[PDB]
């Protein structure tokens, strides 16, 4: 009778919260590095361009 | 046949080793016909004869 809110309605950054698991979804926060290995097939030549 | 009005650009280098430069040339042609290709520096070796 006396929960409160839940962390779905409290968290910070729009964090969505779900369980079975426990996830914290798309919250804003910080960045994210991403590294791409593009095979040469990918490319096409300049001079083809 | 002999050429005349012709420019040069380069649109990709890269020192490979390799014939890693393509370089195109405009050229306005007095007729059909054949014509030799030589590069006049020791620096810069042509593929195509």
């Amino acid at each position: 009778k006396e929960r409160g809110a839940s962390l779905q309605h409290t968290a910070p950054f729009g964090c969505q919260i779900a369980t079975n698991p426990v996830r914290a979804m798309n919250c804003a926060v910080g960045n994210m590095p991403i590294s791409i290995d593009i095979p040469d097939a990918a490319f096409t030549r300049v001079v083809d361009a | 046949p002999s050429l005349t009005d012709m420019s040069c650009e380069v649109p990709a280098c890269t020192h490979s080793s390799d014939f890693g430069g393509v370089a195109i040339i405009k050229y306005a042609a007095s007729k059909k016909g054949k014509c030799a290709v030589h590069s006049m520096t020791n620096a810069v070796t042509i593929r195509e004869a």
